[PDB]
């Protein structure tokens, strides 16, 4: 049980553990310490950008062929993805199923996509 | 909160009862199909 | 203060239902807003006992 | 071949086939007269 | 154990939930529509002894509880929740607590509503409440402010459902979705929910302005003391109009994605349509009012009011148009969507056929109050209403559920429905044309014949709706052995003419969404990954 | 929008490049037969040899039934016999003598 | 594997009955196919031909239409059924229901129809036919 710096984006994990000390006199300070629970992380990170539960898009322009198929950072065991072309917008919208027990296939690319874990001990 | 996998636990009734193996309370269910009009009607009338 | 450290704690040392935080407002609401629940609704409905028994039958 | 293959259907789907559409519809005269003379 | 089932966070319990309880007040509905149809089987007493207090009380309580507790709660909530958030890649809807709060104030309006219909006054004014036909004096007791309450309640619950889905779509959608191309059942939520948020307000001031009036006595509306009910019935008519297109066009999109789901191609003029629907959305607000044609509005405004009803009314026959152009140039299968859908399509046909009968203002003079407009609005809110919730629990209960239902117990109940349907509405032309006069306990035996078959009808689908249950019990005691044979459907759509078996077997369906080969619903924590598409 | 037929062809070729199994194949047949254009022989026989890339006599069958009854078309068959006797003289694969006479 | 002038047993038990065959060499006989299948045609014999074109193309499970081998007149006969129960328990409900008009006989109808259609200008003498008994 001892304070915790809590300067690095990745040493910080429990929101219980973090409480945060008032203050007596003053001016009201800064998003770093005042904020409460865990979203001052998230408040941080969509300050600087990097960020979890990211909305940034993925490979949707590239083809994602049997070259270089895309590739999905999440260690889930199901996959709910799509792609139907690398332009924007050229057919309706079929879904893709990485997986590891079998192949995938996408009907108008013809890829098989490799699902992608994280490096593991 | 997190412990459904949602194959025959969706359904807001305990399929387990060996006194309600889906029978009395199904039942019950017919009974109050058609309870509602005949209380209505045997509130002021007769049947 | 020096009791939120303590209560909090005592919740992550024992995790139970009804939160531990009113156990007296507990006694005093549920029994109650049962017993006097029962008390207030059930004559509703039980002075047409005597009444009920209501066949439509007239000559 | 192009044109005399074409009015196979083109043109026969007004004496050829009237029957199927004609008969579709044929049950209400065989039901409801019939109905009627059955209770008047 | 039973905080999912009171507590519900996940949208999937709460559909369910809304499912059960607006089946248990349809059947109930039918089953005493089944008794009034009886009572007005032949003329007299011969059931009840005549009683056309209690008469109109059952009848009040038919509309009311169908319009209010049938069509409305599941057909809206269920496809929403399960659907608006879940397709576009969200991972778990917002406002759990506002849905808690809207589920637990309907027991109040049932409870109340319960009361008003079993109190010796009762309110009997019909769907119009109108003063002073809905004048206390006549109708006495609590039945009119339990019934306003209700009203409250569940407008209340319907509006927040609907604030809960609009900024859903506004904000939970994925980076990889571009707006103008969304699917039309995201379209048609999105209408009927501005249209609900639009138009429930209205209602709702009308309805405690009401209220006010009968509690405090007060001279609002009242013929005595220079009132004028008319606005209320303008108030009630700017209500039914734009929530008869609520209960209407989630219908359109529920059987626009099973035929685009279905028939293997793309939906004729479907942004085209979209634009239209938009359009159709925004000027809603101008034909409300085609039913006071008789009031005592001038020439001018009567013309007015006919040239907006019948010059928004060509988005219907594009509709037509557009799905019979979908169901054209692909493959049709015989199964139950199908039909239900072609059934649906045609009878909104001879429905809207009747509506622009009565688009003519001129007509509507020796027109209105006669049987024809009840009868056109009964063919269109009953076929709408029941064939689209039919097509969707036959089109999505493997969906929800993943055990088959079986395929001639689904045939045989839409034949019985449809040919109950047929023989009650057909002779309605007859009946109509000679002038059956509406909402008489003791109507003249002229009608004997008529209303005998159109008894035998209404007994045709309440043994469907036996048959229904019955399907249920079936389905839930034999899902294992109709996964193990053929006895029930395997697959929605039928392979065509250029797959192999293992390359159909493999690509079972290319559909739109995920939803389709999403596993059976999994824990509340679904959809943990953001959708992307291009 | 009338939009061009051939960058659909080139697509198949171009996929027919990168073709990798019978799936492939099955792919291509369907995206083409499903448009309103009639096929030439000489994309008839690329389908032909894409389908025989694997040797599957019964995918064989499959395009040579499909030709004989891919489009009504206002009811072509002289053109069709024609294009199906060149097609199977190139190669061989006598079928219709089976199940014909059912 | 190589295999010379494989035709078998299972060649021609194929084409009878697929699904009774119990699922554990259907993988066998198919795989067999296509590794023979592999080699050059060589206008391969009638039997096989047929069996591998009932194996790849369908009318055996996906390709199972929703007609079946007769549950059509099932489905009939449901229908039949369902109006036969109705018109049973409408004639039971209604005998149960008994006589409630002490008044409106055939006599009565026929009184009111000659009343109505014997002046004031009647439209071809009217055709109100008493309904029934
Ligand atoms: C929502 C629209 C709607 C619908 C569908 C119906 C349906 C029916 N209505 Fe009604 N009706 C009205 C709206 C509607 N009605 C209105 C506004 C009035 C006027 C109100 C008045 O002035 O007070 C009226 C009045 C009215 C009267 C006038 C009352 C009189 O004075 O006597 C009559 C007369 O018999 C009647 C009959 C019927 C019949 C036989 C049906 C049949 O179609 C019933 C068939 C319905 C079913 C098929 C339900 C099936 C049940 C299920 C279990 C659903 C299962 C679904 C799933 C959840 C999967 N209606
Ligand atoms: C499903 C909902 C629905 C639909 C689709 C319609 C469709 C229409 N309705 Fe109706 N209507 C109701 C629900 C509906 N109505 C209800 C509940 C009432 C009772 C309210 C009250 O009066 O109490 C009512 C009553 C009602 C009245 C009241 C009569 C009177 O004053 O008392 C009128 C009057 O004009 C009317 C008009 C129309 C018109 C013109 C259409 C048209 O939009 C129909 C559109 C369809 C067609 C266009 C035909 C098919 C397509 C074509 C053949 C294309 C080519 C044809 C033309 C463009 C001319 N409706
Ligand atoms: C007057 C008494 C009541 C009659 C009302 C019907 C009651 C139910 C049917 C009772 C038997 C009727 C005569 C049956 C003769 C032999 C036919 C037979 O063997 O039936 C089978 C052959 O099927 C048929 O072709 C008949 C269908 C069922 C019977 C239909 C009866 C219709 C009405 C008959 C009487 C009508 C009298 C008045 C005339 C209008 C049914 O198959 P299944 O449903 O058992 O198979 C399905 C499977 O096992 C489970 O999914
Ligand atoms: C108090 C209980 C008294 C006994 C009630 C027994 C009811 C048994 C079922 C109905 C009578 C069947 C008599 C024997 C018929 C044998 C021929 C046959 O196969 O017909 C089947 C006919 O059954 C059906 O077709 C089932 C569906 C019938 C109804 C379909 C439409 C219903 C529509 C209305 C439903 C709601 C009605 C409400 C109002 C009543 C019955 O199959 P099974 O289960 O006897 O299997 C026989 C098989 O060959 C093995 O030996
Ligand atoms: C008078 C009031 C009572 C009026 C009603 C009285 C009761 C009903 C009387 C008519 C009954 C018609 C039954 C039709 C279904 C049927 O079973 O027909 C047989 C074929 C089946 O198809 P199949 O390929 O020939 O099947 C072969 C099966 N084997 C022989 C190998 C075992 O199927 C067909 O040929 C299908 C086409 C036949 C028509 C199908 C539509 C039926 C619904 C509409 C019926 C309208 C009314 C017709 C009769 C007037
Ligand atoms: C020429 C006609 C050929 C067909 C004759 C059929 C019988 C008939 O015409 O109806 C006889 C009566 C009609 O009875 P209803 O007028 O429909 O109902 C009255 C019910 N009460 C009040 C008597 C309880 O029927 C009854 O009163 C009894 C009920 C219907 C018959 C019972 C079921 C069939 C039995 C065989
Ligand atoms: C009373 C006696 C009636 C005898 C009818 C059967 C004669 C022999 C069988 C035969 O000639 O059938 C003629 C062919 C045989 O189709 P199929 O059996 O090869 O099956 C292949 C197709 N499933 O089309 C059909 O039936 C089609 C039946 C399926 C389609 C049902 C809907 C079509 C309209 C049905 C009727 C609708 C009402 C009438 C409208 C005009
Ligand atoms: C559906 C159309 C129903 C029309 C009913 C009103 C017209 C009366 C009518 O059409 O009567 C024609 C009769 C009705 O017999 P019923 O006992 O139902 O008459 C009841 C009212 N008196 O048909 C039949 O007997 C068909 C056979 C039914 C079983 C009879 C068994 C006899 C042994
Ligand atoms: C005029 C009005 C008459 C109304 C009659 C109402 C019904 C009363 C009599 C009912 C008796 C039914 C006995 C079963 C007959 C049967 O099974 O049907 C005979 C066959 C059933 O083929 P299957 O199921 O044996 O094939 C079994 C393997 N699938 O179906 C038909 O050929 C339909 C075509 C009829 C023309
Ligand atoms: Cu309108």
């Amino acid at each position: 049980p001892v304070v915790k710096t809590a300067q690095n984006l990745a040493e910080v994990n429990g929101p219980e553990t973090l409480i945060g000390p008032g203050a007596k006199e003053g001016t009201v300070p800064t998003d770093l310490d005042q904020e409460t629970g865990l979203a001052r992380l998230e408040l941080l990170g969509k300050l600087e950008g990097i960020d979890v539960f990211d909305t940034k898009p993925l490979d949707s322009s590239r083809k994602g062929t049997m070259k270089d198929p895309i590739i999905i950072e999440s260690y889930d065991d199901y996959r709910y993805v799509g792609c139907t072309g690398s332009p924007a917008g050229s057919h309706t919208i079929m879904w893709l199923k990485p997986t590891v027990n079998e192949v995938a296939r996408c009907w108008e690319c013809g890829s098989v996509y490799k699902l992608n874990p994280v490096g593991v001990p | 909160v997190h412990f459904k996998d949602g194959v025959y636990e969706n359904i807001p009734f305990k399929v387990k009862g060996r006194k309600t193996p889906y029978a009395l309370s199904h039942f019950g269910f017919f009974a109050i199909g058609f309870a509602v009009p005949f209380v209505a009607c045997y509130v002021q009338l007769k049947k | 203060a020096n009791k939120v450290i303590q209560l909090q704690k005592i919740f992550q040392s024992s995790t139970k239902p009804l939160w531990w935080r009113h156990p007296r407002s507990a006694l005093y609401l549920y029994p109650f807003y049962a017993i006097f629940a029962v008390a207030v609704v059930t004559p509703l409905l039980y002075i047409p006992n005597a009444i009920r028994g209501i066949k439509a039958k007239k000559a | 071949g192009r044109i005399g293959e074409s009015w196979v259907i083109t043109e026969g789907r007004r004496l050829i086939p009237e029957i199927f559409q004609w008969s579709a519809v044929l049950s209400v005269c065989l039901g409801w007269p019939g109905a009627v003379y059955f209770f008047s | 154990m039973v905080q999912r089932w009171l507590y519900s966070t996940n949208a999937k319990d709460i559909a369910v939930l809304y499912f059960m309880l607006a089946i248990f007040s349809g059947m109930a509905g039918t089953a005493m529509s089944l008794i009034i149809r009886l009572e007005l089987a032949a003329p007299g007493s011969q059931y009840l002894h005549g009683n056309s207090q209690l008469f109109n009380v059952l009848v009040v309580g038919h509309a009311v509880l169908m319009i209010f507790f049938l069509v409305m709660p599941a057909l809206i909530g269920g496809f929403g929740n399960y659907l608006l958030p879940l397709m576009i890649g969200a991972t778990d809807t917002a406002f759990p607590r506002i849905n808690n709060i809207a589920f637990w104030v309907l027991p109040m309006g049932l409870v109340c509503l319960v009361t008003s219909t079993l109190v010796e006054s009762g309110a009997g004014t019909g769907w119009t409440v109108y003063p002073p036909l809905s004048s206390i004096q006549a109708h006495s007791g609590p039945s009119v402010d339990l019934a306003i309450f209700a009203l409250h309640l569940t407008s209340i619950s319907s509006l927040l459902g609907a604030i809960n889905f609009i900024v859903t779509t506004l904000n939970m959608r994925t980076n990889g979705m571009t707006m103008h191309k969304l699917p039309l059942f995201v379209w048609s939520i999105f209408i009927t929910a501005f249209l609900l948020l639009l138009s429930l307000p209205v209602l709702s001031a009308g309805i405690t302005m009401l209220l006010l009036d009968r509690n405090f006595n007060t001279s609002f509306f009242e013929v005595s003391g220079g009132g004028d009910p008319i606005l209320y019935e303008h108030l009630f008519w700017f209500f039914g109009h734009p929530e008869v297109y609520i209960l209407i066009i989630p219908g359109f999109g529920i059987i626009s994605h099973v035929v685009s789901t279905y028939s293997k191609k793309p939906v004729f003029g479907e942004i085209s349509m979209v634009y239209a629907m938009a359009s159709i959305g925004l000027l809603g607000f101008l034909v409300w009012s085609h039913h006071m044609y008789i009031v005592g509005l001038d020439a001018d405004t009567r013309a007015y009011f006919t040239s907006a009803t019948m010059i928004i009314a060509i988005p219907t026959g594009i509709k037509i148009f557009s799905w019979l152009a979908t169901i054209h140039g692909g493959s049709i299968r015989l199964a139950t969507p199908m039909l239900y859908a072609i059934a649906f399509l045609f009878l909104f046909t001879m429905g809207g056929l009747t509506g622009v009968a009565l688009a003519n203002a001129s007509l509507d003079v020796a027109f209105h109050d006669t049987y024809y407009v009840v009868g056109h609005f009964h063919y269109v809110l009953s076929m709408g209403a029941i064939f689209s919730l039919f097509a969707g629990y036959y089109y999505w209960s493997p969906q929800i559920l993943g055990l088959n239902y079986n395929e001639k117990l689904a045939q045989i109940q839409f034949w019985l429905i449809f040919i109950g349907a047929n023989v009650i509405f057909f002779p309605m032309h007859f009946l109509g044309i000679n002038g059956m006069p509406r909402r008489i306990p003791d109507y003249p035996d002229a009608f004997a014949g008529w209303n005998y078959v159109a008894s035998i009808g209404s007994f045709i689908a309440t043994l469907s709706l036996f048959l229904f249950i019955y399907i249920l019990y079936d389905q839930l005691v034999n899902g294992l052995n109709n996964k193990v044979n053929n006895k029930s459907v395997i697959y929605n759509k039928a392979p065509d003419f250029v797959e192999s078996n293992t390359i159909f077997n493999l690509n079972t369906v290319k559909s739109s969404s995920i939803e389709f080969l999403l596993t059976s619903p999994p824990a509340v924590h679904s959809f943990n990954t953001p959708a992307v598409q291009s | 929008d009338e939009e061009t037929f051939e960058e659909f062809t080139a697509r198949y070729e171009k996929e027919f490049d990168e073709a990798y199994d019978l799936f492939e194949v099955q792919r291509v047949l369907n995206n083409c037969f499903s448009y309103d254009l009639v096929p030439a022989p000489a994309v008839i026989e690329k389908a032909l040899r894409a389908a025989r890339r694997v040797n599957d006599l019964p995918t064989a069958i499959r395009v040579f039934e499909a030709l004989k009854y891919k489009v009504e078309n206002e009811d072509q068959y002289k053109a069709y016999l024609d294009e199906l006797k060149d097609v199977r003289q190139e190669l061989g694969v006598p079928l219709k003598e089976e199940l014909f006479p059912s | 594997a190589q295999t010379h002038a494989l035709s078998n047993a299972a060649v021609m038990d194929l084409q009878s009955r697929w699904e009774n065959m119990p699922s554990t060499e259907q993988q066998d006989i198919v795989s067999k196919l296509s590794e023979r299948q592999k080699l050059p045609w060589a206008q391969l014999t009638e039997p096989e031909k047929q069996a591998v074109w009932y194996i790849s193309y369908g009318e055996w499970g996906p390709r199972r239409p929703v007609l079946n081998k007769g549950d059509s007149s099932f489905i009939a006969k449901g229908v039949a059924a369902g109006l036969l129960f109705s018109v049973g328990l409408f004639a039971v409900v209604r005998m149960a229901g008994g006589q409630d008009a002490k008044t409106m006989n055939k006599e009565w109808q026929l009184k009111s129809d000659e009343y109505l259609k014997s002046k004031n200008a009647n439209p071809w003498g009217g055709y109100s036919q008493v309904q029934s008994k």
